[PDB]
């Protein structure tokens, strides 16, 4: 029954982490942070805060980070970044497709890969960001983002890469004026529960100030 | 027409800016360029428009042709005209195997709309709605095709962006559809 490790299994890992920038240290323990892999952002922002642009445009080499632009904020093509590979399509703005996309990815990454034009399939997949959850937002919403969540952790186990999604605050979930009236943004736990970070981003003055969210 | 962004909104134009910006937009050589004016009150100036690029200089017959009129009354109807336009550039894109189409979609009381079919349906259904509508139209303009493009503006009265405004240097109950639209759907707001 005994068990004696080489210490470089410790020191070694098939999965990638998140390297916070920053803006985002100070959070969580030297500990903790060794180890995110999901991270989600809350942010009022309808562009990238310069934190989520530290946290995405954090290519190395050979090394590439899927950006599912739900929001066509990152394709852009003055926006687009040689370190990333970008799905940007009419049939992945809803979680239906979103979901139909990353189960795809996960039994064939090659075909899933197809899609967003990589041509070359010489790199490491690093992460996926998906912005903006808050777009593909009952009961049966529960049940679509546990499934997401789940396919997320499936892609996580296999492929290795990290996982980063980012919502609205609270506030859009109101509304044109107030008609549609836990966190600061209205995602169920079903999701949230398997965050390993939380963060909000506030203006609390025109200062921007991230904070995490144990809530 | 590529210094247009993705979805740009447009505060309270006067009608003679707004006659330039169609009459300097619909007259670029090599190309052609179409404006889909989108209204929920058939208020497409007109008047000022026949003034400024007068229909009987032969120059400006092309630039009428190429002008399409829609009076449109809620997100229903709305939507059904971004299929359209969403059939004409794919159709366009596949035809291409000739000079290159250039869309500026151009949609004026769209706070109009939402109000009306918010009282036909739901507060669910209409923002759902609105935002289906707006984030095709996203993905559309930002297709990287060559032979056929789409740029969308969307105008609103100053009054209903009190939140640029005052940012930009009261008593609110939530944002009016033009504030939720700046903050959550539209790349820039041009004065």
């Amino acid at each position: 029954n005994i068990r004696i490790y080489p210490l470089s299994n410790f020191i070694t890992s098939t999965k990638n982490y998140i390297n916070l920038p920053n803006e985002l240290r100070n959070l969580i323990s030297e500990e903790q942070e060794s180890k995110l892999g999901f991270l989600h952002i809350i942010e009022s922002d309808f562009k990238p805060s310069v934190a989520l642009q530290k946290l995405v445009n954090c290519t190395t080499g050979d090394e590439k980070i899927l950006i599912i632009d739900i929001v066509s904020i990152w394709s852009q093509q003055k926006q687009r970044q040689h370190g990333a590979i970008y799905m940007n399509s009419l049939s992945c703005i809803n979680i239906t497709g979103l979901i139909v996309f990353l189960e795809l990815l996960y039994d064939s990454p090659m075909d899933a890969l197809r899609r967003c034009q990589v041509d070359n399939f010489n790199f490491q997949l690093r992460g996926i960001v998906i912005d903006n959850l808050s777009f593909l937002n009952d009961v049966i919403n529960l049940s679509k983002f546990e499934k997401l969540f789940k396919i997320l952790r499936k892609l996580r186990e296999f492929l290795g890469c990290w996982i980063i999604t980012k919502s609205f605050p609270t506030d859009f979930y109101n509304g044109i004026e107030n008609t549609l009236v836990l966190y600061p943004t209205k995602l169920p736990d079903s999701y949230m529960k398997g965050m390993d970070l939380i963060i909000y981003r506030e203006v609390v003055d025109g200062r921007p100030q991230y904070r995490r969210i144990a809530a | 027409y590529e210094d247009l962004e993705l979805i740009t909104i447009w505060p309270s134009p006067t009608k003679n800016k707004l006659c330039q910006f169609i009459k300097q937009n619909l007259s670029k050589e090599h190309v052609v360029t179409q404006l889909f004016f989108i209204d929920a009150t058939s208020s497409f100036p007109l008047s000022q428009f026949q003034k400024l690029v007068p229909p009987t200089l032969p120059e400006n017959v092309r630039i009428y042709e190429n002008i399409r009129i829609n009076t449109c009354l809620d997100l229903e109807e709305l939507s059904a005209i971004t299929v359209k336009l969403l059939q004409i550039l794919s159709m366009n894109k596949i035809n291409a195997q000739t000079e290159p189409l250039k869309i500026i979609l151009y949609i004026n009381g769209l706070e109009v709309m939402f109000r009306n079919s918010q009282f036909k349906s739901s507060p669910q259904r209409s923002h759902e709605l609105l935002r289906d509508t707006l984030l095709k139209l996203r993905v559309m303009g930002n297709d990287e095709n060559e032979n056929a493009s789409i740029r969308t503006l969307l105008e609103f009265p100053k009054e209903q962006l009190l939140d640029y405004y005052l940012k930009k240097n009261r008593i609110k109950n939530g944002d009016s559809l033009a504030e939720y639209i700046w903050k959550y759907y539209a790349d820039s707001l041009f004065e």
